[PDB]
């Protein structure tokens, strides 16, 4: 998703 | 003048070839330099036996997380977080290198290689690089993934470093  | 970084990608600890980005310290030097010295493990700390946690095809494939493994990890060679430089680049397609985040400022060592266009990302995620060797590598990696990211194999960072 592209988030940490 | 663009520093040029590379990774030897394997698969279930079977090596299945090398992917290599342009930096672009040119439009985002800071983020840039992050990425070069993370891949050198000049800092001491790095990419180098890092795993890819989350691959959806026909979208991305994310690293990055030497601490954790797993998405909830990483640190910049600047302290735990570093600002986000600028956002001058936009993800236009396969192969655009770009930062995971976890809301504004708050960039780590978690990155992302789009394998598609990602233009929602645009403005929130900040464009440092592109693949310019290998794409079929990252094209290849993208095959063990699934809907969810979850790798149907070890995808891993056996060897990184700085090219030239």
């Amino acid at each position: 998703v592209a988030p940490v | 003048v663009n520093p040029t970084v590379f990774f030897d990608i394997a698969v279930d600890g079977e090596p299945l070839g090398r992917v290599s980005f342009e930096l672009f310290a040119d439009k985002v030097p800071k983020t840039a330099e992050n990425f070069r010295a993370l891949s050198t493990g000049e800092k001491g700390f790095g990419y180098k036996g890092s795993c890819f946690h989350r691959i959806i095809p026909g979208f991305m494939c994310q690293g990055g997380d030497f601490t954790r493994h797993n998405g909830t990890g990483g640190k910049s060679i600047y302290g735990e977080k570093f600002e986000d430089e600028n956002f001058i680049l936009k993800h236009t397609g396969p192969g655009i290198l770009s930062m995971a985040n976890a809301g504004p400022n708050t960039n780590g060592s978690q990155f992302f290689i789009c394998t598609a266009k990602t233009e929602w990302l645009d403005g929130k995620h900040v464009v440092f690089g592109k693949v310019k060797e290998g794409m079929n590598i990252v094209e290849a990696m993208e095959r063990f993934g699934s809907r969810n990211g979850k790798t149907s194999k070890k995808i891993t960072i056996a060897d990184c470093g700085q090219l030239e």
